[PDB]
RNA sequence: UUCAUCUAGACAGCCGGACGGUGGCCAUGGAAGUCGGAAUCCGCUAAGGAGUGUGUAACAACUCACCGGCCGAAUGAACUA
């Protein structure tokens, strides 16, 4: 149907009018194809215009390619009858519906489109198969909208092709779909909230449906219930009961009996598929072998129409037309969403609590619950819908509670916004709100609360995801969720240095067009980029090198960085000179416990705090000595890390004036590191004996530089030359028919596992494990393929833990990292030894 | 008396059952899928909503079919080591 | 899709075997002797590697 | 009582939970053992024990499962010593 | 070539169970007979090994074991040529 902005706005200010979903699914299962036979059918469109086929105006160079990164809510016009509208437990009136029915893709990798649509709905069209069923994957993306409170509505997608590159058997196709049933009231059971109560979907009440996209067929078992309720005399919601279970109807003793056991013992076939599926298996032989038996004359036992280029053609492609005709595609579609799958006004009855959180029984809160379209204006843009106009940026959100004009100065707030702050909160002025139709977006100018629809030039200043509040108590909603965690890291530096510039704003630009993605820097100085899966982070990859950058950009294995720490204590007191021999430092390391070292960095022990109240701190509970606390000079690397000097002098009547001169030399040493050339971590000095020699002539700068520099270089190979490895936490939920394959993972990937846990009694575990920083490059795929997509890393980086080779050692793992690290440079491919760095007379 | 049971040896008598809850929670339903029995859930608890007459009373058991009949208690070889000949003083 | 008890008797054809440490032959479960004469008659059998 | 290897039967009818545990072989050697065979050991393996103890095991084979099904004292004559690497008692045991 | 088990009752082999203490000493994120090492016992009978492997994340369960019906009565261990 081809409309105009008021006849838009027109369902729009009905708020029971609307469909606010999205589509759950196990991948490839006929979504986007199911989407394009939609505008073919009655799929509102623009003012002009008539496009209709298959794929094309959907996706883009998506079509020569071949993917679905798209996920828009387009508008339908629906014309459900006032005797469907009889029973629908809403307070929506009228005959032409609206359907804000978001694309979605399925699979996992990619949960990112998927809890962003989940984000801005009250339900979603769950797809699955015939040839799977109820799987792995869909258990993921329903068990999913479950921890998020959505209304499930199923489609039996393929069951075209378990009938032609297959085909079933009758009673035999029963337990077929009544086992994709059977695998439904399993992650219903477990993943469903007690706000829903009994919400496990049955067909038996036209909840699960039947159909095939390249067929133009949609099947839902209120279809015929209703075209049939009549012709049998029987009630219409207890003709669908004796459709389903207990349902032989006798064309002998004819009456619909429960046990189908006679006075002899002989069976009775399902009624289902002896008045629903029995001539429908007629159609089957109809097309398939061209039985003109049946055929024609076959179609008005049905009550078909037989229009002239219908039987103008042949074979399967012929089947499909009668397929779109015996069960048309907006019909049935729209049939079960405006049955079943209500609009934001009487489902948010329970989504609206665990959508804006913080506040119990906020002020806004009650107004988004109730839903007032002229309120405070609650609106949140889940991830924002950039296109291609050279960097035309939009935002995906739904407007909760208010209404949203062209040129309205808002409150764009950002997750960091919290009521008595300004930050992120740039109260900016819309240049006008966009509305967005499938793939493409035109002007408008209003919406109102339980709308799906954006708004333009807030990209500009708003970052990843944003709130748009228009009052300042205004708190924001939970900040999504993501039980998927990116767990893909690459050394995603320039190829041409002469353009990083470029690099940095559209590493923002994939911030900018992406769900969760960290687009950060190396702690060794190249740009390090973190993904969800692998498929997903190669794709953003080659669209950072098209348009987000544009030009030649080198992605490399992530280039590591570890700690350089001692063992045991200072083998002996390393003596050091200047190149002139005159001023000596004499010192050692000794070893820093988690617990204070980590607290050194923690800011628990600040040089940013004075030493006598910073000292107290340590003397009093932890046990750090008073005079050595009070002693502490410098917090090596800069001015605060876990690497100290602690000076335990008592001569030297110079120390005083050239204190600054150690503490800055040493700051200068950690930073640029002895055994490759990084920086330390637990490693504190305690020099014990110096020299000052003649003026400061001799005292101080560079003369004082080769001198604290040997003196620590020495004493690091004296305190016992070890490293400690960064150690990563990855948290993977898994069911637990894929347990011990998560457990090969650690008994291979270095089981450091911090403990294995769970909820006893429910499917997927709580995966507390301990992982090198490189024992994790590439550690999703083997997850998700030791035990299928049911496992899901959550990343994050840990401690540094005990590492058990020597760096000065060149086979051992340590060793042969440092001789690699050294070419990392360019240059020397040696560890020099601390002999050739001791003082003696 | 007392004797338990077997699985995959014997089937002697038909394999009969009633349809209320047993009370477990949602797991073992995923091969009652593979399998194909009338099966729904009780506010959680796994309920058989039908009296299912299983396999026959004179064929091969196995594997499959004594994992749900093992959660059920059912004992076939319900027999116990009794006497066979009979001598007193 | 073949049955976990009917698929057991699938297995007692394309996995119960023994393969032959430097024929590679498939031969029987309990079988501790090879049938060809590529070796000139061997006993080096591991059970077939079947699945995890 | 025991935190190694130690079984535990949890008994509820429907939120009313009822505690029962089948009191292990691990569970008894530290039952009548002193502090050193009770707590501060984590760090430090377990493998003392020869001191003799009498017929109060005979009791505590009243709780380590009593599904042996014949006399209690006589079977740990064997039990405690040969499975049990901490406390030799009697040397009548291996 | 040396060494066993038995004809008023053996073998390969057909059929039935496979005990507990025990989820054993520890070690445990996790090893309940089956990653690991050391202990490698008797209560009781016809018998059941702190256990032959598979398979478990660990359990569970199958199953080698030991033990009873069937076995014709012999051929098994081991090497020599
Ligand atoms: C919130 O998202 C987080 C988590 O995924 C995790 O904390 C991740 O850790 C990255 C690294 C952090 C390390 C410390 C902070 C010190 C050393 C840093 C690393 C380099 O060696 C180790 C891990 C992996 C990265 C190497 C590959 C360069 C790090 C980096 O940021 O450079 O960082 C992203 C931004
Ligand atoms: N014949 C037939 N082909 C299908 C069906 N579903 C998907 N396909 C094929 O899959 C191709 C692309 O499907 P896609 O849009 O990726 O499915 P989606 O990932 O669920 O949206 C189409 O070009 C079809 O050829 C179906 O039900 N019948
Ligand atoms: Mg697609």
């Amino acid at each position: 149907v081809a409309f105009t902005v008021d006849q838009m706005r027109s369902l729009m200010d009905k708020v029971t009018n609307v469909r606010n979903m999205s589509v759950i699914a196990h991948v490839d299962h006929g979504k986007s194809t199911l989407t394009d036979s939609l505008v073919q059918r009655a799929g509102i469109i623009s003012a002009a215009k008539a496009g209709e086929a298959r794929f094309t105006d959907t996706r883009k160079d998506e079509q020569e390619r071949g993917i679905t990164i798209k996920s828009t809510a387009i508008s339908l016009y629906s014309e459900m009858s006032d005797e469907d509208v009889k029973e629908i437990k809403q307070k929506t009136d009228g005959n032409s519906f609206l359907i804000n029915l978001i694309d979605s893709p399925g699979h996992v990798d990619f949960s990112s489109e998927v809890t962003a649509a989940l984000r801005v709905t009250d339900g979603a069209l769950v797809v699955v198969d015939t040839i799977e069923g109820v799987c792995v994957q869909t258990e993921t993306v329903l068990r999913q909208a479950l921890g998020e409170r959505i209304k499930p509505v199923v489609v039996i997608n393929k069951v075209d092709r378990a009938l032609l590159e297959l085909q079933v058997s009758k009673e035999d196709l029963y337990q077929t779909f009544a086992r994709t049933v059977e695998s439904v009231n399993v992650i219903v059971s477990t993943y469903a909230d007690e706000v829903l109560g009994d919400v496990q979907v049955y067909p038996a009440r036209g909840t699960v449906a039947f159909g095939s996209g390249l067929h133009g067929w949609a099947f839902t078992i209120r279809q015929f219930a209703t075209r049939y309720a009549k012709k049998f005399g029987v009630d219409k919601a207890k003709m669908m009961d004796r459709l389903w279970g207990d349902s032989f109807f006798n064309p002998k003793t004819k009456k619909w009996t429960n046990k189908d056991t006679d006075a002899e013992g002989k069976p009775l076939e399902r009624a289902f598929n002896m008045f629903i599926l029995d001539p429908i298996f007629r159609l089957f032989t109809a097309i398939m072998n061209f039985k003109k038996d049946e055929i024609p004359v076959l179609l008005e036992k049905l009550e078909i129409v037989l229009k002239g280029d219908e039987k103008d053609l042949e074979g399967k492609a012929l089947l499909k037309v009668v397929m779109r005709k015996f069960l048309p595609a907006a019909d049935a579609l729209l049939e079960m969403i405006v049955l079943h799958l209500p609009s934001p006004v009487t489902a948010q009855a329970y989504r609206a609590e665990q959508l804006y959180e913080g506040p119990a029984d906020d002020a806004n809160c009650i107004a988004i619950k109730n839903c007032d379209p002229k309120a405070d204006l609650m609106l949140y843009v889940s991830k924002m819908v950039p296109t291609s106009d050279k960097g035309r940026f939009y935002a995906f959100g739904r407007v909760f509670a208010g209404t949203v004009k062209s040129g309205q100065k808002v409150r764009i707030q950002g997750p960091n916004y919290v009521p008595g702050k300004k930050d992120d909160l740039f109260i900016k002025a819309i240049q006008r709100v966009v509305l967005m139709m499938g793939r493409f977006v035109e002007p408008i100018d209003d919406c109102p609360a339980g709308n799906i629809i954006g708004l333009v030039g807030i990209d500009q200043f708003l970052l990843k995801t944003g709130t748009l509040t228009t009052s300042e108590t205004a708190h924001n909603m939970k900040v999504m969720k993501f039980s998927v965690s990116p767990v893909v890291q690459v050394a995603v530096e320039v190829k041409n240095a002469n353009d990083l510039p470029k690099l940095v704003e559209g590493l923002k630009r994939l911030s900018k067009s992406d769900p969760c993605v960290l687009t950060y820097m190396s702690e060794s100085g190249e740009h390090i980029v973190a993904g969800t899966g692998e498929l997903h982070l190669e794709i953003c990859l080659q669209d950072l090198e098209h348009d987000h950058a544009g030009v030649p950009l080198k992605i490399s294995p992530p280039v590591v960085a570890y700690r350089e720490t001692v063992e045991s204590e200072s083998s002996q007191t390393a003596l050091s000179k200047s190149p002139n021999k005159h001023n000596r430092i004499y010192l050692k390391a000794e070893p820093i416990d988690e617990e204070v070292s980590l607290a050194i960095e923690n800011g628990i022990i600040n040089p940013r705090d004075d030493f006598k109240a910073r000292a107290r701190i340590m003397a009093d509970d932890y046990g750090w000595d008073v005079t050595d606390a009070r002693k502490i000079w410098c917090f090596g690397p800069d001015g605060n890390g876990p690497n100290l000097v602690i000076d335990q002098t008592k001569a030297v009547q110079y120390l005083h004036e050239i204190k600054d001169s150690v503490v800055a030399a040493f700051q200068w040493a950690t930073k640029e590191g002895p055994i490759f050339g990084e920086e330390m971590r637990s490693v504190r000095v305690n020099i014990l004996d110096v020299t000052l020699h003649a003026d400061a002539i001799h005292r101080g700068g560079g003369q004082i530089i080769p001198t604290m520099r040997r003196a620590t270089y020495a004493g690091f190979l004296l305190a016992d030359p070890k490293i400690q490895e960064p150690v990563f936490l990855v948290e993977i939920q898994c069911p637990e028919q894929a347990v011990g394959g998560i457990y090969s993972v650690l008994n291979k990937k270095r089981g450091q596992v911090v403990s294995e846990e769970q909820r006893p009694g429910t499917p997927l575990f709580t995966v507390k494990a301990y992982l090198p920083v490189n024992e994790s490059f590439g550690f999703t795929g083997e997850l998700r393929q030791a035990t299928g997509g049911q496992a899901f890393p959550q990343m994050v980086f840990d401690h540094w833990s005990t590492l058990g080779s020597d760096p000065l050692d060149p086979t051992s793992k340590a060793g042969e990292i440092v001789l690699a690290a050294r070419k990392r440079h360019g240059m020397k491919e040696e560890v020099p030894g601390w002999q050739e760095y001791y003082d003696k007379l | 008396v007392a004797a338990p049971a077997r699985a995959g040896a014997v089937a002697p008598e038909d394999i009969w059952v009633r349809a209320v809850n047993t009370g477990m929670e949602p797991g073992k339903t995923s091969f009652f899928q593979a399998l194909g029995v009338p099966t729904k859930i009780a506010r959680g608890t796994i309920e058989i909503v039908s009296d299912v007459k299983v396999v026959d009373a004179g064929n091969k058991v196995g594997q499959s079919e004594a994992s749900l009949l093992n959660l059920l208690n059912i004992s076939p070889f319900t027999f116990g080591l009794t006497v066979v000949q009979v001598y007193d003083n | 899709i073949i049955e976990p008890s009917l698929k057991a008797l699938a297995s007692k054809y394309n996995c119960d075997k023994s393969v032959c440490r430097k024929c590679y032959a498939r031969l029987p479960p309990r079988a501790t002797n090879c049938r060809k004469r590529k070796c000139g008659h061997t006993n080096q059998l591991r059970p077939k590697k079947k699945l995890k | 009582k025991g935190i190694k290897v130690t079984v535990q039967l949890k008994i509820q009818n429907r939120q009313a939970a009822a505690s029962v545990v089948p009191s292990a072989s691990s569970l008894v050697i530290t039952a009548l053992k002193e502090p050193p065979r009770d707590r501060k050991k984590d760090k430090n393996v377990k493998h003392s024990g020869n001191i003799q103890l009498d017929e109060i095991i005979e009791i505590a084979r009243q709780m380590r499962d009593k599904s042996f099904g014949r006399t209690l004292a006589s079977v740990t004559k064997e039990i405690l010593g040969t499975a049990q690497s901490v406390g030799c008692r009697v040397d009548f045991k291996n």
